[PDB]
């Protein structure tokens, strides 16, 4: 019954964050070039069908 | 006695750049918004004594 005769406010929350890096040497040959221009061939494949 | 030439041919590159963005975006807003802060009861008093 005392919720008839007082005011409650309240607030609560939480913030996740992670930053991660990681280098390899490479040249145009390399598993991580390959894959972007993939990406690029498929971005332009999916421009042009629509 | 010899004398150089007025400038060296230098050979010549071509550079080919590609930039390929897309973006894309959804929006939704739906349901009943409704009051949250109404008036409460009300109580008043007076009297003259003398």
């Amino acid at each position: 019954l005392g919720n008839l005769f007082k005011s409650t406010n309240f607030q609560s929350g939480n913030t996740d964050l992670v930053i991660l890096v990681t280098p390899r040497v490479v040249s145009a040959a390399s598993l991580e070039n390959i894959r972007q221009v993939s990406q690029a061939v498929e971005m332009k494949d999916e421009y042009r069908n629509t | 006695l010899a004398t150089p030439s007025p400038f060296d041919m230098e050979k010549m590159v071509w550079l080919d750049v590609n930039i390929l963005e897309i973006r894309k975006s959804v929006l939704e807003n739906f349901g009943v918004d409704w009051s949250k802060q109404i008036p409460g009861p009300f109580a008043a008093f007076g009297k003259d004594f003398v």
